[PDB]
């Protein structure tokens, strides 16, 4: 595995998405702006800001095939942005009907609908109507008891996992009629109307991250207790084949990604991605992707003269404050596919609270 | 300031104005002082005539120890009937005033010096009686211990000069001993007061200051004051004793020594307050060095170049 630092952003970057051409990426600065960055040979350049939100943006996502960006904020709005032929982006307010902040958003795999987690105890599944040119929201709300910290969709368009602050990971049907085709009878169920519940899986701490296997036949999720759990369902109303919890020795994971049907990368407050490997018999932490796991005169510039005196004056002494050994210097907030066929991730990216955007190849 | 003035500054400045003034204005001025004392200065009959008056709770005791003969000796013609509500009063006339600028200066000093001239009477009684015992002891050195023993119980002065204190003093043929039964009632001054009184005794035990009176301290009373009224051993008082030998009140020194021993407890009270003003300037120095231990947590970024008033600027 190798790390390449794509860009250093001036502000924390809780979320990002690269477009399907991997030529540009959107990211949420810790303000009401969203930055758009483009390639600049080997570098990256700031192309434009979106700024249609009233308060801090919380999450952002970019639909692969249909090329639309979707955004969430503490202002309780979402916007969908779509490219005009002249090269600029058409904003569009989505009426989420949320009583409290929007936390986290994902496009569904067919990109015909998107789901938004909230602090309001609910999830707003949004879809578009060509009859009205509206986006309209359906609220999943029956089992959810607290803030929703992350979402992931099943590779079939219906099922939605959600990690909730009430120490549980939910699997819900988000089937919306006259958008979806019928869901196939599958491990999670077949009687599958909107808001039917396929699992209410336990955790020791808040569930920060969730994600289905590339085959869809297992769920992995990650706790603020610094454990990763993999749940293997059996059938409706029935206990799982296995509910394997692996407890890490590190600070908590905040984001999670199946590399293939037998391996997972995870990352967060430990400042580094880790790799886990296993199957329905058992799982274990197996590698750290960062070589920083191992914790690895001439003329003097004017800026080294000025900074060695400003260090003596502002700080204790001349000596520089050290880097962390990891590539990221602060918690790594999100972890996203980048390359390889779906279900064999060959490379992934991450963006940090330090503002690093980084590409990792396995 | 490192040590207190002996006189009341206000009366010194005020009389230094009116003794220079070509055209006096009227006044009515109550003026507080240490040890619960209070002056009243006013011009009751004419702008020309200043009445200075003094109020002091222990003055009835001080009249027993011969005060009126000392005040009539000092203020002479200027002494007046006590003002109603005041213990003593003096009437100075600005047209009948002394001639020279150095007579005016020493009269303005003398009238501002009233608190230490009224509270001096038991000290002059002790110094002048020690001068008699010093001659009697020089007539018979084997009788001298018995003269000291009887003067220690018969010639003892006690003045309840404020409600949390007593000054007790007596003559013996080679000394005047004076004991301050001293208490700080304000609890943060009681806590520092233990340090200030302890380090005061420990200071006298060093080669540099052996010339000073022998100070001693305890918290129970010296054996010769254990049955005086208001002296009680249990009530968290401290008993600072000074032994003034014949060399601490020789004729050139007597007046400074009386002035300087009365102010004792007031310098400790002042320096306890002025030590909080020190500890604060030493605390905000350590706070300003803990700033550096937090500053190494701010990431390095240049704040943009600005004019002196904080407005933005465009060069370099």
């Amino acid at each position: 595995a190798t790390s390449q630092v794509l860009h250093i952003l001036p502000k924390p970057s809780y979320e990002h998405a690269f477009n399907s051409q991997r030529t540009e990426f959107v990211t949420t600065t810790a303000t009401n702006q969203v930055e758009l960055y483009e390639q600049d040979g080997n570098g990256w350049k700031h192309a434009r800001t979106f700024s249609d939100h009233d308060k801090i943006v919380t999450c952002v996502d970019w639909a692969p095939k249909s090329n639309r960006i979707v955004t969430c904020s503490q202002d309780r709005n979402a916007y969908v942005y779509e490219k005009r032929p002249d090269g600029t982006w058409k904003q569009t307010l989505v009426l989420l009907r949320l009583n409290r902040a929007a936390t986290f958003v994902r496009w569904s795999p067919n990109e015909d609908k998107f789901a938004v987690g909230s602090g309001a105890r609910v999830i707003s599944v949004c879809y578009f109507e060509q009859e009205n040119d509206w986006w309209v929201s359906k609220h999943l709300k029956r089992p959810l008891r607290s803030t929703i910290l992350s979402l992931d969709w099943h590779p079939n368009n219906v099922l939605l996992a959600a990690g909730c602050a009430d120490r549980k990971a939910y699997v819900l049907s988000a089937y919306v009629r006259d958008v979806d085709a019928k869901p196939e009878a599958s491990v999670w169920g077949s009687r599958l109307p909107f808001n039917t519940v396929c699992a209410e899986y336990p955790s020791g701490g808040w569930v920060h991250a969730v994600g289905f296997s590339p085959s869809g036949n297992a769920l992995a999720y990650a706790g603020h207790d610094s454990s990763v759990t993999i749940a293997y369902p059996s059938a409706p109303e029935q206990p799982p084949r296995a509910l394997i919890t692996v407890k890490l020795s590190q600070l908590p994971l905040r984001s999670l990604l199946w590399a293939n049907e037998s391996a997972i990368v995870a990352a967060g407050y430990n400042y580094s991605p880790i790799l886990l490997q296993g199957n329905e018999s058992g799982w274990a932490h197996t590698r750290d992707l960062d070589a920083g796991t191992s914790k690895t005169e001439g003329p003097v510039s004017f800026t080294a003269l000025r900074s060695t005196f400003r260090n003596m004056d502002l700080k204790g002494s001349s000596q520089s404050i050290s880097s962390l050994p990891t590539v990221h210097q602060n918690m790594i907030a999100t972890l996203r596919p980048y390359a390889g066929t779906p279900g064999n991730i060959t490379a992934f990216t991450s963006s940090g609270t330090d503002g690093r955007v980084v590409l990792w190849t396995l | 300031m490192l040590s207190l003035d002996y006189n009341n500054i206000f009366i010194y400045e005020l009389l230094t104005e009116r003794f220079s003034s070509e055209n006096p204005s009227s006044i009515d001025q109550v003026v507080t002082d240490f040890d619960g004392v209070t002056f009243h200065i006013s011009t009751p009959e004419e702008k020309t005539k200043i009445l200075i008056s003094l109020s002091m709770k222990c003055y009835p005791e001080l009249v027993n120890y011969g005060t009126l003969d000392l005040l009539k000796q000092i203020y002479g013609a200027y002494v007046h009937e006590p003002e109603m509500g005041y213990n003593f009063s003096i009437l100075i006339d600005l047209q009948q005033l002394p001639a020279t600028d150095e007579e005016k200066e020493q009269l303005a000093m003398s009238i501002s010096m009233l608190k230490r001239n009224v509270l001096a009477a038991p000290f002059h009684r002790a110094f002048t009686k020690q001068a008699e015992l010093a001659d009697l002891a020089r007539k018979d050195p084997e009788n001298a211990p018995m003269l000291d023993k009887q003067a220690t119980s018969q010639e003892l002065m006690a003045i309840h000069y404020r409600d949390e204190e007593t000054i007790v003093l007596w003559p013996e043929h080679d000394r005047v001993t004076v004991v301050f039964s001293t208490k700080f009632r304000e609890e943060t001054d009681r806590i520092f007061g233990k340090v200030f009184l302890q380090e005061f005794v420990d200071a006298r035990r060093r080669p540099a200051i052996q010339t000073a009176p022998q100070v001693l301290f305890s918290y129970d009373p010296p054996l010769e004051i254990r049955d005086i009224q208001g002296i009680q051993k249990g009530d968290d008082f401290g008993f600072v004793t000074f032994v003034l030998f014949e060399r601490h009140f020789t004729p050139q020194n007597r007046e400074d020594c009386i002035s300087h021993i009365q102010v004792f407890r007031n310098t400790l009270h002042f320096h306890i307050k002025a030590s909080k003003a020190y500890m604060h300037q030493r605390m905000r120095k350590r706070v300003a060095d803990f700033q550096k231990v937090l500053n190494r947590a701010k990431p390095d970024v240049e704040l943009e170049r600005k004019t002196a008033t904080g407005r933005s600027f465009v060069r370099a």
